[PDB]
């Protein structure tokens, strides 16, 4: 009725950590803020044309 | 007299369809690809993310 | 229903050349991602941490576990990780490779080494590749190869 | 954070005739999943980094 | 009287998931020494004592 | 970078598929098979054809 | 449709082993039928013919 | 109405030649196997703006 477990792929030796989060995205204590998403570009070489 | 034989168990001759026998085989059947599945995300709401 | 088969198997590969031998696999379930690369890996490049190494407070280390894939650890105290003690101690048997894990979890267990993952200065990944004028900044690229699998029939 | 790849034409033309992948959604695909992987991987590594 | 078969055993690809690449990108699929001799990782083996 | 190359046109490397690049073939297509034509025979009505 | 492609060719043979080396084909549009293969051929070996 | 006459435009010297074709596209010589149609690519050089 109140954790929601995580269970993290890469652990090295053995833990578990515990925190909180409020439902405002400011009771995080740690904040993600994605200024831009992700960008494709594409390009050429114009001596092989094989696209980058 | 008109034997079969077979391949010479090497990866080499087997792929190539070779074979110490009379007849050549086309080559080996192809039964699918096998890859990597994509690991998982932590669902990201542990961590405010509040975007700029 | 032929007597010979074959299954291909794809793989991504790490780096340029995903020929060339020694190159990390991408997407290895016990090898964790390399969370460096798109990151600080372009830009500066980590001296692997070793046996019998002085770690500097606020330097990054890197290496390679033989459970869990690639881990940068950040050195928060001056501490020596085999030179001092161990040595020669008594041990029934051990790769030095293998013995060396040991240790590092061991330091980072005591709170000496952090795992960080990190991002990447704005200025030197837009200067990435010769734009410019820049010199020497090459970037970092992923590829896939395909390899095969045959089997024949016994009787 | 950025990563980038680079394919031949021949390669693509020859991909999607013997095997039906494209080998330009692939690179795409691998691209774009390798750079989400090592942000959550950084965002979780972070909260073990700063946990009391 | 005499009897016949034909049958083919063949391991299964990233069986020696630990390596991160292949061999010689072409090799038997049929189990040898190097294939897979206790490097298998779809199987896990354990002996009880004092049962 | 990502490249297909090709085969060092050697007939065994052809066959078995082995490229020099990144992506290994599945093998040739097959083209048919040519026999050897049954030359023909010429007649009986220049001899006898008495049975015994 | 395909990077490399293959033909097949069969050959009729005489005697014993088809891929003994200095075989010879059967039905051959240049060569002539060995008329006495399955005829006295068989029940004795004749003498090579040579120069002098 | 027996054979087909082509021209060579660029004969270094008076000759003919003579061949055949069978209905069958296999009972040929030699055989001409496209690939890959002229495909088309465009690029230019970024430090002077010349199309290529």
């Amino acid at each position: 009725g109140k954790y929601r477990v995580y269970i993290d792929q890469y652990a090295k030796q053995d833990y578990f950590t515990v925190g909180y989060k409020g439902p405002n995205e400011m009771d995080a204590g740690i904040y993600y803020a994605p200024y831009v998403a992700l960008t494709p570009l594409r390009g050429s070489d114009p001596k092989n044309f094989q696209p980058v | 007299a008109e034997i079969g034989g077979d391949h010479g168990y090497n990866a080499t001759n087997i792929a190539a369809g070779q074979t110490s026998g009379a007849v050549t085989q086309i080559g080996p059947a192809v039964m699918g690809m096998v890859r990597r599945a994509i690991p998982n995300l932590i669902a990201f709401d542990i961590c405010g993310v509040q975007p700029m | 229903n032929s007597p010979t088969g074959q299954v291909f198997a794809l793989r991504a590969v790490y780096g340029k050349d995903p020929v060339a031998a020694g190159a990390k696999e991408a997407f290895h379930p016990m090898y964790g991602p390399d969370a460096m690369f798109s990151g600080q890996g372009a830009a500066k490049k980590f001296p692997a941490l070793a046996a019998s190494t002085q770690t500097t407070v606020g330097d990054i280390y890197t290496h390679f576990f033989q459970e869990t894939g690639t881990v940068y650890l950040q050195a928060s105290v001056q501490v020596t990780i085999d030179a001092g003690d161990e040595d020669e101690d008594e041990d029934e048997d051990a790769t030095d490779a293998a013995k060396l894990d040991a240790e590092i979890k061991k330091q980072m267990e005591a709170g000496a080494l952090v795992e960080i993952a990190e991002g990447m200065a704005t200025s030197i990944a837009e200067l990435q590749e010769g734009f410019n004028g820049s010199t020497d900044n090459p970037w970092n690229e992923m590829g896939f190869r395909i390899d095969k699998q045959v089997i024949e029939a016994k009787s | 954070r950025q990563l980038k790849a680079a394919y031949s034409i021949e390669l693509a033309q020859d991909l999607r005739a013997v095997h039906g992948m494209d080998a330009d959604a692939e690179l795409s695909g691998i691209l774009a999943t390798e750079i989400m992987l090592e942000i959550n991987r950084e965002v979780v590594d972070w909260i073990n980094y700063s946990a009391q | 009287m005499g009897f016949k078969t034909r049958y083919g055993i063949g391991i299964n690809p990233f069986a020696e998931s630990a390596a991160q690449a292949p061999a010689s990108r072409i090799q038997s699929g049929m189990p040898s020494i190097l294939n897979s001799l206790g490097k298998n990782a779809y199987f896990r083996r354990v002996y009880v004592k004092g049962i």
